[PDB]
């Protein structure tokens, strides 16, 4: 359990990325931050990075 | 807690000179492909008294920044970015009585 | 002395409006002792209102270069620092203008070893943003992207030389327009690039209309398009272009893609100054994926002469390559079926107990091989 | 110290198979054998190309300037031990001896890297050594030397990230494929 | 949250709350993005424009 | 809960009714001067709360001198009480003197009246923070006082609401060498960086400061200059 558990099942909260504002600088970098290494995690293997913590 | 007979060595731990903050920096970026040409005790130099937690921040902003180019290659000049990524401020003024 | 000082842009803006190329080339060339005798303050003044109000004039090319050879030859026999650092920045201009392929980044990095050290932070980006010019122009997109962020981060500081801001969102504009991922940002980009063009760039203004409507169509809202060509400063500066842009937009609007092949062709010279026609032609193929769609489902209930060539709006008789250039390169697996009537398109992907089994066999025997030598090893 | 030797190996192929031009292996083959002190270069194509008119004496001057580097390199092995450094003649003969390796395809090869091998305090002791083995295995299409520095390459060259040179390897072994018969090495490296 | 106060500067040492990133107030032509975006449900009539307000 | 009051020290720190005073100036209205090469130029930022209001009666800019500007970025009643100890102040020195007081002399007695006050105990500091200046001996000049009784000497600053971001304009945008007009024009660009929306010929009061004499300029010269300066 976790508020009710693991993204509690069916809530969207139904804010779009596109419905943010141009935030080239929010964006990219949260995107980078949570979004992104859960998809190319083997270029922070090739480079070596340690991805951020939060 | 203090008592010596309570404890028996108290170390110090002193923010790192020139030569350690070289070695932390070959520490974390020995996994971390830097191409050529590329000095690292210039970037021990641009430290003013760097204690150990951003030396570790200026090579996760060097691999940020291979990160963004879509690259796996480190310049020097990506260090001397890295550097400039950390300063914060403090700065207000009407404040310099003392 | 002074009052020759006047003399020089008078006898020169005569030169510019009304003379020619070799009578104010040789103005240029008989004023050069006379900045020997005048003081070297307003000289830098001199040398752009001749040189930007010459090369202004008409491409004649045995004479442009050939002067900013000139200005090179002698700003290295006077050697200063100020002053040259305009002429490098016209001259890779120049190299801009014809689209030169490595000499204008060969002499970039002659500006980059000089510029970054210096006082004006602005000038490092004035040529910079050209650069973004040339690596878009090339379609160098990451450095293109490096060049923006390098602007972002340069323009921070101060403003600027009156309209290079405008020059940075039109830029920007193209950068998030090379990615063809977000729209409404170029989008508004272009807009405040436009809004910064207000009555004092007009060249530049004509084709920010072309890139902010350019968007709306891209962006699949043909109602603003129509709603904003009848927008007050659009009226304003109305004309052949907007015509290009309006006639379009209306076979966006309806999706005629006769009337856009049509009005396409009529307007060649103006749909040049578009270099993404892959925008144009991507309505086109976009289109004509849904098109196709509705076109191969309704083979199934009556369908003629041919059911693969000519059920497509009977354009002329030969109007594909395309749809069969869509079963080649792309696929959504409709084999050609001529002579049926539905072009049936079905395969059963889900085999792969088959597959599976296959990729045991490779590595089941190449752990029985690896057995091997065990086997034949322990023995004998 | 490679490029206008690599395009000796050009002019290698260049007069290999076509025999248009009969005077290129005069033109720009002298012009090359009178730089980087190119001695093999006319001394292997003394006998494939022409008669060579009277190419003995304007090359004579050379090997004479090859005698006096040599000979200075002959003096330099016991000068360079008085100076009290550490392996002062391993580094003064190493340098001119890949200079010989430049001048000479394997005989200063072979005298010196057996020798400037002996201690590797660096990778790129080896694989300096190693390109000067592949220069040569691109001008005379070896196998052992040009696959057996490649397994050297292989085996302790791994190490720093220094990755110029060690795309290098990659580039060499692209070239070293598609010198044969590659469908997929070229390309993937 | 806004309060960094009842939050150790422990917690600002690179290595566990590393990124930095402050959000603009407004700023310009976000205005034009965000004045875009808002209107995607409600019903715009026609001419009442919204540059005016940017 | 301490200091409380104004009689003793902090543990370590300082004295936590005079930080209290300079952030209630820095929470006050905005403010812009800048040094030129040949004249100094003051402007503030004058709201009224309602459209009853009338811009005739009070008045921000203000001259203690024909030579000497003063403006503040603060509190007009307490404007108002230093405003008269300088103005009688100055003329004991022209009684004594026969001569104008130089700036820097007014700027070291103002200094000593508002320390004064910083003395203790029972009354409270100024929540006023002065822009001095003034053309004495060809060379202008620039004193920013606050309410702890230090003084400054400035190029161009500003205080109030965003003073920290018309700084960073100012360091940008202005440089040492212009004449009065251009200083008028970046110091109306600073204001408007940091202003409201409606800025007009009276939400703005703009005086000058000429070798020729101080020069409180009227809405009508700043309707003419600022009618779209840029």
């Amino acid at each position: 359990d976790s508020s009710i558990m693991m993204l509690t099942s069916d809530q969207k909260p139904d804010v779009m990325y596109a419905d943010i504002g141009g935030m080239d600088i929010q964006k990219q970098e949260v995107r980078e931050a949570v979004e992104l290494p859960l998809t190319h995690f083997e270029l922070y293997k090739q480079i070596g990075i340690d991805p951020p913590r939060g | 807690l203090l008592r010596p007979g309570r404890i028996d060595r108290k170390i110090e731990f002193p923010p790192p000179n020139e030569e350690a903050r070289l070695d932390i920096l070959k520490i974390h970026s020995r996994k971390m492909n830097l191409t050529r040409g590329i000095n690292l005790r210039k970037i021990a130099e641009l430290m003013p008294g760097a204690s150990g937690a951003e030396v570790k921040g200026v090579c996760t902003e060097a691999g940020m920044y291979a990160l963004r180019e879509r690259r796996v290659h480190v310049t020097q000049e990506d260090f001397e970015m890295a550097v400039a990524k950390v300063m914060q401020k403090d700065s207000e003024k009407n404040m310099s009585i003392k | 002395v002074q009052v020759k000082e006047q003399s020089i842009l008078e006898l020169g803006s005569l030169l510019a409006k009304t003379g020619q190329a070799a009578e104010l080339g040789g103005l240029l060339k008989y004023v050069r002792p006379f900045l020997n005798s005048i003081s070297k303050a307003k000289a830098a003044r001199l040398v752009r209102s001749l040189l930007d109000l010459f090369l202004d004039m008409e491409a004649a090319t045995g004479q442009e270069v050939e002067l900013c050879l000139e200005c090179i030859e002698w700003a290295k026999s006077e050697k200063r620092t100020f002053l040259r650092q305009a002429l490098e920045a016209r001259l890779v201009s120049l190299y801009f203008d014809t689209k030169r392929y490595q000499e204008a980044l060969h002499l970039g990095s002659q500006l980059l070893r000089e510029l970054k050290k210096m006082d004006d932070k602005a000038l490092l980006v004035e040529v910079q943003l050209l650069e973004s010019k040339t690596y878009h122009a090339l379609s160098n997109l990451p450095k293109a992207r490096a060049a923006l962020t390098s602007a972002r981060t340069t323009a921070n500081a101060i403003y600027c030389p009156p309209k290079l801001q405008a020059t940075l969102d039109m830029q920007s504009g193209i950068i998030h327009a090379a990615e063809e991922k977000d729209w409404k940002t170029a989008y508004s980009y272009f807009y405040e690039a436009f809004e910064g063009y207000d009555s004092i760039d007009s060249p530049k203004a004509i084709t920010s209309l072309k890139y902010m409507l350019l968007c709306k169509i891209m962006l699949n809202t043909p109602e603003d398009v129509q709603a904003l060509v009848s927008g007050k400063l659009a009226l304003r500066y109305a004309g052949r272009q907007t015509e290009a842009l309006k006639c379009v937009a209306q076979a966006s609007k309806n999706r005629s893609l006769a009337d856009f092949e049509k009005a396409l062709t009529d307007y060649r010279a103006e749909l040049r100054d578009d270099p993404i026609i892959s925008t144009h032609l991507a309505k086109l193929y976009d289109n004509l994926l849904e098109q196709n769609l509705i076109r191969v489902i309704e083979p199934f209930s009556r369908v003629q002469i041919e059911h693969i060539s000519s059920l497509i709006k009977l354009s002329k008789a030969d109007v594909e390559r395309k749809l069969s250039q869509m079963i080649l390169d792309k696929k959504f697996h409709g084999i050609l079926d001529q002579g049926e009537g539905v072009l049936i398109i079905f395969d059963e992907p889900p085999v792969d107990k088959t597959y599976e089994a296959a990729l045991e066999t490779i590595q089941n025997m190449s752990k029985v091989v690896d057995s091997l030598y065990n086997k034949a090893k322990k023995l004998t | 110290p490679k490029n206008p030797d690599l395009r000796i190996a050009q002019l290698r192929f260049l007069l290999s198979l076509p025999e248009h031009r009969g005077d290129a292996a005069v033109r720009d083959e002298l012009m090359a054998a009178v730089r980087d002190n190119n001695m093999a270069p006319y001394y292997e194509a003394l006998c494939k190309s022409l008669d060579w008119q009277i190419d003995v004496d304007l090359l004579n001057k050379m090997k004479k300037a090859n005698e006096d580097e040599l000979k200075r390199l002959d003096e330099e092995l016991e000068d360079a031990e008085k100076n009290l450094g550490e392996s002062e003649i391993r580094d003064a003969m190493m340098a001119k001896a890949e200079y010989l390796c430049r001048i000479g395809d394997k005989e200063g090869a072979l005298t010196a890297f057996r020798k400037t091998y002996d201690k590797t305090v660096a990778l790129g002791h080896r694989l300096d050594i190693v390109f000067y083995l592949l220069r040569i295995g691109l001008f005379y299409m070896d196998n052992d030397l040009i696959t057996r520095n490649t397994e050297k390459a292989k085996s302790l060259i791994e190490e720093g990230g220094d990755w110029d040179r060690r795309n290098r390897l990659k580039v060499y072994q692209g070239l070293y494929c598609v010198a044969i018969r590659d469908f997929k090495q070229a390309a993937e490296l | 949250t806004n309060r960094a106060d009842t939050l150790d500067p422990a917690l600002l040492r690179p290595g566990r709350l590393d990124r930095k990133i402050e959000f603009p107030l407004p700023d310009r032509r976000q205005k034009r993005l965000i004045f875009s975006t808002i209107t995607s449900k409600m019903n715009l009539s026609e001419e009442v424009d919204l540059e005016d307000y940017v | 809960g301490y200091s409380f009051s104004l009689t003793t020290f902090s543990p370590s720190g300082k004295l936590v009714q005079i930080e209290y005073a300079l952030a209630a100036v820095a929470g006050g209205a905005p403010s812009v001067g800048i040094k030129a090469a040949n004249g100094v130029v003051l402007a503030t930022e004058k709201k009224q709360k309602s459209i009853l209001y009338d811009e005739r009666s009070v008045h921000k800019v203000e001259p203690i001198t024909k030579h000497i500007g003063l403006v503040y970025s603060g509190m007009g009643p307490d404007y108002r009480v230093l405003v008269h100890r300088a103005r009688k102040l100055a003329q004991q020195y022209y009684l004594v003197y026969q001569e104008p007081i130089p700036t820097a002399q007014l700027v070291q007695r103002v200094a000593s009246v508002m320390q004064e006050y910083t003395q203790s105990g029972g009354v409270r500091p100024f929540g006023v923070s002065l822009l001095i200046c003034g053309w004495n001996e060809g060379r202008p000049y620039l004193f920013q006082s606050d309410p702890s009784g230090a003084y400054f000497a400035w190029k161009a600053t500003a205080m109030g609401k965003n003073y920290v971001n018309g700084k960073t304009f100012l360091e940008k945008r202005y440089n040492e060498d212009l004449e009065l007009e251009d200083a008028i024009h970046t110091a109306i660009l600073t204001l408007k960086e940091s202003f409201e929306g409606q800025m007009t010929e009276d939400n703005i009061e703009v005086g000058i400061c000429n070798e020729a004499g101080f020069r409180r300029l009227t809405p009508t010269e700043v309707k003419d200059y600022l009618a779209a300066i840029a």
